[PDB]
RNA sequence: GCUAAUCCCCCAUGUGGACCCGCCCCUUGGGGUGUGUCCAAAGGGCUUUGCCCGCUUCCGGAUGGGCCCGCGUCCCAUCAGCUAGUUGGUGGGGUAAUGGCCCACCAAGGCGACGACGGGUAGCCGGUCUGAGAGGAUGGCCGGCCACAGGGGCACUGAGACACGGGCCCCACUCCUACGGGAGGCAGCAGUUAGGAAUCUUCCGCAAUGGGCGCAAGCCUGACGGAGCGACGCCGCUUGGAGGAAGAAGCCCUUCGGGGUGUAAACUCCUGAACCCGGGACGAAACCCCCGACGAGGGGACUGACGGUACCGGGGUAAUAGCGCCGGCCAACUCCGUGCCAGCAGCCGCGGUAAUACGGAGGGCGCGAGCGUUACCCGGAUUCACUGGGCGUAAAGGGCGUGUAGGCGGCCUGGGGCGUCCCAUGUGAAAGACCACGGCUCAACCGUGGGGGAGCGUGGGAUACGCUCAGGCUAGACGG
RNA sequence: CCGAGGGUAGGGCCCGUGACUGGGGCGAAGUCGUAACAAGGUAGCUGUACCGGAAGGUGCGGCUGGA
């Protein structure tokens, strides 16, 4: 299934915070704050001028280990987009970013989206009131996502809901605290998320 | 002789008929004459029954012998209903 | 080792006979008209004749002959007959 | 609707039948230009009343004979014996494609 | 001549690229309703039947850019591309929905239709096709 | 040879019924791919070969057996 | 060519040639070893390149080449042959396949194991 | 020898129908009519001066078929000539029916460079794969058609067969006799064996859908519904989550200062695949019975192979990872070993004692229940070029004329309206592809709806260009 | 009568194989000479003819892709 393995590692190769972790993350003990440089044995040589195939490689996997998603499933997606009407990149990251666990951990219920993943794997999530375990679900505007009650004490989901109480949720989503629900509004335009990616190239990579 | 009968489809676990007017020697899923309405035994959807009136007389006045299960879903869609 | 296929064999050896039977009759008494026709002998050709329509409309009531198979039968019958007739002439009995 | 074809009779030669060459046009499939085709139909002339170089209209009908299964319609034009020696000349050509 | 339409294209075609000023193309009335649209659509300035050694001639009057600066000074030209496109050897017919789009309308395909000789924006107004005669742009 | 398909087949299909036949494949110079076969005597030796060649048509040879020598150089 | 010429006489498919026939067209081929040898390369390489000559399943015998370090073939060997030439050996048209029939694994090979027929060391 | 019937035959009745002849309409044998001849039938249950199922003849319908025709359907021209039932005619035979399908007689015809005849290969289509399209490749599963049932012939019975589990004969093979003769046909479902790189259970159930027979109860149904096995393909899911040192050990590198593996581990917290307990399906309401009338309508009961499965509730455990690669193409580099050896290799090429290219190691990159390899198809290949190529010297102008078929053809008018363009209409099955929505917790998969076109048939229209016909012109061509 | 097929005799095409034979491709460091590339030491090439271990030589005419 996923990768599942260190994933500084990841955010030091991408030369970039991939955020992976939640709390560390917005610490000063992140391997990116503290040594970003790539891993192994040669992270501290001196670079070399990428060709233009590991730019738009190294751009495509920048965007997929965000999501912590397969290839298969990030190939899936990237072909939907492009197939569907509608600029690709943003329909793209639209259907990268209706996914479940993500919407999860955009909402709050979860401080990283592995955990997330964890969380809607392990039953604790419920769409429209009924419970729904799969990550890769497909959220739709007008959708309810929601915590299932029968852990709503639980003692993870309580503290890090109290940690959104006052925090912002996307201009895209709506988040009742303490109804431990959420909307998704409508899904995302282009400019709502600040993501650390050219996603054109994205396009251009799967175009060679 | 002619027949109103249940053409399977769907998928495994999910059957969903077709009702149709076929010659009693094709098998169940060939070529049929007309498809005159569906079934969905499941009743997963609000209406998982549909019959054309309208036709399903028309072949039954012509000679065309519903089997018993058709013969059923048209009754219940008053296609007898003097 | 068996079956009712057997019983379809066996039935069908007694059809077979009565269809050979009866369409042998059907020709031999076609070819009598024909030939009482040839010589007319009109008389005796429109009576066979007669027995042969009987035959061949008999045979089609089951399986030995086709609607269509004695209705060619019996036209051509009628044909060679009437024909054979007409040169010399006179249709006694039944017939035409 | 019986299929009605407009050709030449190139052939007198038989009792009751003449042999009518029959001509079609179209684009090419793949190349586009407009190329012609032909077909010789063996036609039913039940009063042998038409003849060499006439013309005519075919008719599709129940079979006749064996490959012979048009009745010639009516004629429409009399005398293009320029047709038909086309016909013959490309015929006489073919002794000389031998070995 | 085996292409009377294709030797008007090369005649107007060779004489703009040593900007004549104007060239004559044996007459046929196919040939005018040609030039006509190329006059009722700026390419060419327009065209007048004239006489040369007594026959009949159309007298093609061409149009260019502005003298150009620098080295070269050479005129943009009006017609940069004029083709043939049916040909004795392949004839192209196109439907009303195969109209071509020549340039993305900054050009024009001639044909002549049933309905008389139209460009491209005519045949799809009057909703029929025909031979597709030539592409200028 | 190359009748080596109905030996080497007479072989196989003749093993699935006798407990002590034991053979394998080894070439010769002549006569070329052969069987070395273990026997659990001369007796039984006979009685093979006897049924190679009555029930199953076969014309052969038995020869040697030869054993594969090592050999070690100066390497 | 002419519009006429190419209605005249079409263009021909061009039709491809199988580097592979002794398969017939399978992807692998069964065979007994009936010469195992080395053989040497031509240039610029130097080499006691190791192969079997193999008659095949399908009739044919052609000869393999026998990759990796070390291997336990001899004659009356049965062997199974993929596609693939060897550059350096004209006439050498296929690989035997290790860990097949009677072909080994390469002896601690640690790194492509799947290639040369390896099982993952304990 | 006995004997019954819904078995067979004969007589009768003739609504009708068939056949000969005449006449009318109609136009290939379509329809009407007259006379003559000829042709029918069967009984069974019951609650019984009535119902149910049968039955005979006829017309029409519906469905399904046969036959015929236009057009499209691979390679080789180093296959160029082929044809005597051959091509047509007349009359017959045969069939449901046309036909040289068969036959007799007569005529001398038929076909072919627009590729006959011969060879080779091949079931064909909806579709499928690739492709920007055009095109190319393909025809497994599903749907439609065709063909075949050990090899070959044959007919019988029948609405229908020249019949996979019917018959007859011959052959090959295998197997049984008592020695006369006899048995068999898995290209049905399982399954065996052989061949092979390689392809599954001698499963369950007729609960559903569909078939046959029966008034019905019901019976049979390896169709089918399921279950099994195989990562074969696609889709979904897990092997954890958060915290956690300027940072353990081990291992690798090192200018021995240090760097790396690595927040990775440990360890803290908490979540809870597996598993356990309880429940537990949808798919199944008809047939049937009852009221009514056996109808419409009403009411009612029966029935689950899958399966005690899915799924729900409760409890509950931190709980498989691999494979390919790291010279360039191409994403990823160092140490050691080896020393044109052993080995790598898709191409370029690499190895000759300092190899990012061999083998191992550490690190790294890629994908992940997969990853690689071999085979093959389309692409990249405008590298057969219709879209979309070339030929002075790169491959490529015939040695040069003359000319046959063919291709192509200046300027003007009319007729036609074949190509071409337009509009309407019919056909273009279903599945699939596409769009939309909807059902399985998602997706795969499935359902409903929708838009399809091209092509071809019909009808109507247009006439510029190409064509045809008729007629002109003088600029091309030829003549004096 | 026709008729599966069996048989008899004679053709045609294709595949496999064959003593021996022809030339061809290829193969790290064999032998002979040196024909061509620089008037390559006789300008080259060329169609044909004849001759010679081999490249090649020569004749006849041609080409310049030699002056
Ligand atoms: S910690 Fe810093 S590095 Fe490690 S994951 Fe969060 S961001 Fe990426
Ligand atoms: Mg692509
Ligand atoms: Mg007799
Ligand atoms: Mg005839
Ligand atoms: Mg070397
Ligand atoms: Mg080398
Ligand atoms: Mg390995
Ligand atoms: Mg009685
Ligand atoms: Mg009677
Ligand atoms: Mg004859
Ligand atoms: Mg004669
Ligand atoms: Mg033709
Ligand atoms: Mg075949
Ligand atoms: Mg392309
Ligand atoms: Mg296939
Ligand atoms: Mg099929
Ligand atoms: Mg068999
Ligand atoms: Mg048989
Ligand atoms: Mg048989
Ligand atoms: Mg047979
Ligand atoms: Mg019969
Ligand atoms: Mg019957
Ligand atoms: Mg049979
Ligand atoms: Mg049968
Ligand atoms: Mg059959
Ligand atoms: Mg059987
Ligand atoms: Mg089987
Ligand atoms: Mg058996
Ligand atoms: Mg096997
Ligand atoms: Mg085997
Ligand atoms: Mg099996
Ligand atoms: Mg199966
Ligand atoms: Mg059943
Ligand atoms: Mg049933
Ligand atoms: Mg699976
Ligand atoms: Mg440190
Ligand atoms: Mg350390
Ligand atoms: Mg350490
Ligand atoms: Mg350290
Ligand atoms: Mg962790
Ligand atoms: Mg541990
Ligand atoms: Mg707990
Ligand atoms: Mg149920
Ligand atoms: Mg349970
Ligand atoms: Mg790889
Ligand atoms: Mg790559
Ligand atoms: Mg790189
Ligand atoms: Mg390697
Ligand atoms: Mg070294
Ligand atoms: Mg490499
Ligand atoms: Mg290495
Ligand atoms: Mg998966
Ligand atoms: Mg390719
Ligand atoms: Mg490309
Ligand atoms: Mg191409
Ligand atoms: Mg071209
Ligand atoms: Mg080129
Ligand atoms: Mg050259
Ligand atoms: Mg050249
Ligand atoms: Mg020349
Ligand atoms: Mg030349
Ligand atoms: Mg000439
Ligand atoms: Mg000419
Ligand atoms: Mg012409
Ligand atoms: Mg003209
Ligand atoms: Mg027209
Ligand atoms: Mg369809
Ligand atoms: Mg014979
Ligand atoms: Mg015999
Ligand atoms: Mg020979
Ligand atoms: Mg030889
Ligand atoms: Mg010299
Ligand atoms: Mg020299
Ligand atoms: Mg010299
Ligand atoms: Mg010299
Ligand atoms: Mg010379
Ligand atoms: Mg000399
Ligand atoms: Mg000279
Ligand atoms: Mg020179």
């Amino acid at each position: 299934g996923r990768y599942i393995g260190p994933v500084c590692r990841l955010c030091r190769r991408e030369g970039v915070k991939l955020y992976l972790k939640g709390e560390r993350c917005y610490s000063p003990k992140c391997a990116m704050e503290r040594r970003p440089y790539p891993p192994g044995q040669h992270g501290q040589k001196r670079a070399r001028r990428p060709s233009d195939y590991a730019v738009r490689l190294r751009e495509k996997q920048k965007l997929r280990r965000i999501y912590g998603i397969s290839e298969r499933q990030f190939r899936n997606l990237f072909e939907e987009a492009s197939k569907k009407k509608g600029v690709t990149g943003s329909v793209f990251l639209g259907l990268l970013e209706s996914r479940l666990d993500n919407v999860v951990y955009r909402l709050g219920f979860a401080v990283s989206r592995r955990q997330a993943r964890q969380l809607v794997r392990h039953g604790h999530i419920t769409v429209n009131g009924r419970r729904v375990d799969l990550p890769s679900y497909r959220v739709r505007p007008g959708d309810e996502i929601a915590v299932a009650e029968k852990s709503r004490n639980l003692e993870l989901i309580r503290q890090n809901l109290e940690a959104m109480k006052g925090r912002k949720v996307g201009p895209w989503l709506s988040l009742d605290v303490e109804g431990m629900k959420g909307k998704f509004l409508r899904l995302p335009d282009r400019e709502d998320l600040a993501l650390p990616v050219n996603e054109q190239l994205v396009i251009e990579f799967y175009s060679r | 002789m002619v027949k109103i009968r249940l053409a399977r489809f769907g998928s495994k676990h999910n059957p969903h008929y077709r009702i149709v007017v076929t010659d009693a020697r094709r098998k169940r899923d060939g070529k049929y004459i007309e498809k005159i309405g569906y079934y969905d035994p499941r009743k997963t959807t609000p209406d998982w029954l549909k019959v054309d009136v309208e036709r399903a007389r028309y072949w039954l006045s012509v000679g065309a012998q519903p089997t018993d299960t058709a013969r059923r879903l048209l009754r219940q869609a008053g296609v007898f209903r003097q | 080792r068996n079956l009712s296929a057997l019983k379809r064999h066996r039935q069908s050896l007694k059809r077979r006979l009565r269809n050979k039977a009866k369409k042998s009759a059907i020709k031999t008494l076609s070819k009598k008209a024909i030939q009482l026709a040839q010589e007319g002998k009109a008389e005796e050709a429109l009576k066979i004749m007669r027995k042969a329509e009987s035959l061949i409309d008999k045979a089609a009531k089951g399986s030995t002959l086709h609607k269509n198979a004695a209705a060619r039968r019996k036209s051509r019958l009628m044909r060679k007959v009437r024909q054979l007739l007409e040169a010399a002439g006179a249709p006694l009995i039944g017939g035409g | 609707p019986k299929k009605v074809l407009t050709g030449v009779v190139v052939s007198d030669k038989m009792q009751k039948t003449v042999t009518v060459l029959v001509e079609r046009q179209f684009p090419h499939p793949l190349y586009g230009k407009v190329i012609k085709r032909s077909k010789k139909y063996l036609a039913h002339d039940p009063e042998e009343k038409y003849k060499l170089g006439d013309v005519v209209e075919i008719i599709e009908s129940r079979p006749i004979s064996k490959r012979k299964r048009f009745r010639v319609l009516r004629l429409v034009e009399s005398g293009r014996m320029d047709l038909v020696e086309k016909y013959l000349i490309r015929r006489q050509n073919y002794e000389s494609l031998s070995k | 001549l085996t292409d009377p339409i294709a030797d008007m294209l090369t005649r107007i075609r060779n004489a703009t690229r040593v900007y004549k000023e104007s060239t004559d193309v044996p007459a046929s009335r196919f040939k005018e309703e040609i030039l006509r649209i190329l006059a009722r659509e700026g390419f060419i300035k327009g065209y007048e039947r004239v006489d040369v050694d007594g026959k009949p001639y159309l007298r093609v009057y061409l149009k260019y850019g502005p003298r150009r600066q620098g080295p070269d000074p050479r005129p943009e030209q009006v017609i940069h591309h004029i083709r043939r496109i049916s040909k004795p050897g392949r004839r192209v017919y196109v439907g009303v929905k195969e109209i071509p789009r020549v340039r993305r309308g900054l050009g024009i395909a001639i044909l002549s239709t049933s309905k008389g000789v139209l460009t491209d924006r005519e045949a799809r107004k009057l909703g029929v096709g025909g031979e597709l005669i030539c592409e200028v742009w | 040879s190359g009748d080596y398909g109905k030996l080497r087949d007479a072989l196989e299909k003749l093993k699935l019924n006798d407990a002590a036949l034991t053979f394998e494949p080894e070439s010769s110079t002549a006569l070329g791919f052969g069987f070395r076969c273990g026997f659990l005597g001369l007796l039984h030796a006979e009685i093979v070969q006897e049924r190679l060649e009555r029930e199953f048509g076969l014309s052969l040879i038995a020869t040697a057996p030869s054993v594969v020598y090592k050999v070690r150089l100066k390497s | 060519p002419t519009i006429n010429q190419l209605v005249r006489k079409g263009r021909e498919k061009v039709r491809k040639k199988s580097k592979v026939p002794a398969l017939k067209g399978a992807p692998f081929r069964r065979g007994v070893c009936t010469v195992v040898r080395t053989v040497t390369p031509k240039k610029p390489n130097s080499a006691l390149r190791k192969v079997a000559k193999v008659r095949l399943t399908s009739g044919y015998e052609v000869t393999a080449y026998i990759p990796g370090e070390g291997h336990n073939l001899q004659e009356h060997s049965v062997v199974l042959i993929r596609g693939g030439r060897v550059k350096d050996l004209p006439g050498v048209r296929y690989h035997i396949v290790r860990g097949v029939y009677d072909a080994a694994g390469v002896k601690d090979r640690k790194k492509s194991r799947s290639k040369y027929g390896t099982k993952k060391p304990k």
